[PDB]
């Protein structure tokens, strides 16, 4: 028995912060900038971060923009949910197996493992052929994150348009940014360099730009522009090459698709989405 | 395959032109407007006008990609869309009461409209923006000059063009501001830009994408959008389609292709980019 929605998510600060449960299996009482309590959910994701390894599922503490938004969509539409993290830690791309299959959250949604995707999931043509996206809950773009000192014009710096070994840049494997370079001819000389260095996770690449084991990171501006504000040693370069929005993922059969978009609009209109942004996304300076 | 499609003029989204002294030339598509013989009869005639603009270039692209032909007309019953005694008018109205298969123009997606019609994925970011003469001090809609206008002496003068998404958003969220604004209702955008430039109005609250376009193209760059062109109650321009429409998928995937291809950034360079 159930009508309890399987919610797949990913770890992506400031959208979804994932932390351990306490010794009783409960979540730490944290309070916002305002002083209001941080809303927290339990998310049943794995522990072994290694690829091709046994996934041992363990309850964890999930909170962030996308959790507040999920709690909102839940209250509003009146539904119950269970949150779990994407078993392979990926967003979703379609790869050749003749037959093709989706990895990450996209794979999870389409396979039945999840009934909805509440994460910073970029809306694109590829995914939209297979899944239904909500009206966007965020509009951002792509930018380049570098260590303070690294000088780059933007996406058209000679160190990026003509690659080498002195300058190593990459993105997250099996994401929309991967698909973006993988489908564009003008960026063919970029993707062939980037596929040699792509990271399993955003956290890992942002770490590698801190370690100087990476020079530039092409990723989502809502995340990158945030990491720079949190970590003053890192900086974003150039304006925004390509603009994209985030949407709630569902299957094409899902009878919630209408009511999800009606809530996202209700929320934009009544300043609750600007409220979420003011709470999570836009804070700190360097 | 041959679809009835409604539009509404609003530069630079939709631009109406008169037919050549024989037919519609260049990037222009033909567009019929039903003009009344008199104001005490329903008897009128379909004038053949010539349509162009950002949305017309999206519609031109969509017919090619999605593989449809169309009969383009200009909405005469109202404007964008307004619910009057639970009966819709304008572009929205045309789609609801199955007079149009779809509506293409500067039509704002909002929850209210999404209950009656299906919207395509957004193609232009919009919402509410506040235009002033370079020098007016406003934080945003949150300003006590707006929220509480009689707290200030003399009161702040601000208006909108009623019966659109802006007026619905202000009515919905700020009841005191709304009731105050009504006395400063503007016929259209040109009146308000004049009322602004001629000091007869201190601020004009309107659609973000049109206000942003008006700032960038302003003669002497006197009129400006508050913040750096800051949008409140953020939304977008979508193609209105009938609820449960079969064209939604085909149109959404094409629009998503145009964003990815650079075809959309191209359209923004040709039509929306400004000087200021
Ligand atoms: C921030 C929430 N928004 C604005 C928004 C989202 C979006 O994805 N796009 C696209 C785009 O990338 N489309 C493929 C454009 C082009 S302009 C645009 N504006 C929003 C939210 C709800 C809504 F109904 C409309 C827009
Ligand atoms: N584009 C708006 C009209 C303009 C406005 O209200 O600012 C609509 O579709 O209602």
């Amino acid at each position: 028995m159930s009508t309890r929605l399987k919610i797949v998510t990913i770890h992506q600060e400031p959208f979804v912060y994932v932390k351990p449960t306490l010794s009783d299996g409960t979540c730490k009482e944290e309070f916002t900038v305002n002083g209001d309590p941080v809303k927290k959910v339990i998310c049943t994701g794995p522990n072994d971060t290694s690829p091709g390894s046994p996934r041992h599922t363990v309850p964890q503490c999930c909170y962030g923009f996308c959790i507040d938004l999920l709690i909102k969509l839940a209250r509003t539409m009146n539904f119950t949910y269970e949150v779990h993290l994407v078993a392979d830690g990926k967003f979703g791309t379609q790869e050749r197996v003749n037959k093709k299959e989706w990895n990450g959250m996209m794979g999870e949604l389409l396979s039945g493992q999840a009934d909805m995707i509440v994460a910073p999931l970029t809306i694109n043509n590829e995914r939209a052929q297979y899944i239904e996206f909500s009206k966007p809950f965020k509009y951002q773009g792509l930018t380049i994150l570098v260590k303070k000192g690294t000088r780059i014009t933007g996406i058209n710096d000679p160190r990026l348009r003509n690659p080498s070994d002195k300058f190593i840049y990459a993105t997250v494997k099996q994401s929309s940014v991967d698909i973006y370079f993988r489908r564009q001819v003008e960026l063919s000389t970029m993707y062939r360099h980037m596929e040699k260095h792509n990271y399993e996770s955003a956290a890992e690449a942002i770490q590698a730009v801190r370690d100087n084991k990476l020079h530039a990171f092409i990723w989502d501006s809502a995340v990158l522009e945030f990491e720079a504000s949190q970590k003053c040693d890192l900086v974003t370069t150039g304006e925004l090459f390509f603009r994209s929005g985030f949407g709630i993922g569902m299957r094409k059969d899902s009878p919630w698709k209408q009511n999800v978009s009606l809530s996202i609009l209700k929320s934009h209109e009544n300043g609750f989405m600007e409220d979420l942004d003011k709470t999570w996304v836009r804070y700190q300076e360097c | 395959n041959h679809l009835s499609i409604v539009t509404l003029e609003e530069a630079p989204f939709v631009i109406v032109e008169d037919i050549d002294p024989e037919t519609c030339v260049r990037n222009t598509v033909p567009c019929r407007k039903f003009v009344k013989i008199n104001n005490s009869t329903n008897e009128g005639m379909n004038v053949k006008k010539c349509c162009k603009g950002f949305c017309i270039d999206i519609l031109k692209k969509l017919s090619r990609t999605v593989k449809f032909t169309y009969d383009l007309y200009l909405v005469t019953n109202g404007k964008h869309g307004k619910k009057v005694n639970n009966v819709w008018n304008g572009m929205i109205g045309e789609v609801v009461y199955q007079r149009a298969v779809m509506a293409v123009g500067s039509l704002t997606i909002n929850e209210e409209r999404s209950e009656v019609v299906d919207f395509s994925v957004p193609f232009v970011e919009t919402g509410i923006s506040v235009m002033v003469s370079r020098g007016t001090q406003v934080t945003g809609l949150s300003d006590k000059k707006f929220q509480r206008p009689h707290d200030y002496s003399p009161p702040f003068r601000f208006g909108t063009v009623p019966n659109g998404s802006t007026e619905r958003n202000i009515r919905n969220n700020y009841p005191y501001m709304h009731q105050y604004m009504t006395k400063f209702n503007q016929k259209g955008v040109e009146d308000a830009l004049v009322s602004l430039k001629t000091g007869k109005l201190d601020a004009f609250i309107y659609d973000a994408a049109v206000l942003n376009y008006k700032a960038g193209r302003d003669e002497g760059c006197k009129l400006v959008t508050i913040g750096s062109g800051y949008i409140f109650a953020t939304t977008g321009y979508g193609i209105a389609l009938q609820k449960g429409s079969p064209w939604k998928r085909q149109i959404d995937l094409a629009l998503l292709q145009f964003v990815g291809d650079g075809e959309m950034e191209e359209l923004e360079t040709l039509w929306l980019t400004g000087i200021c």
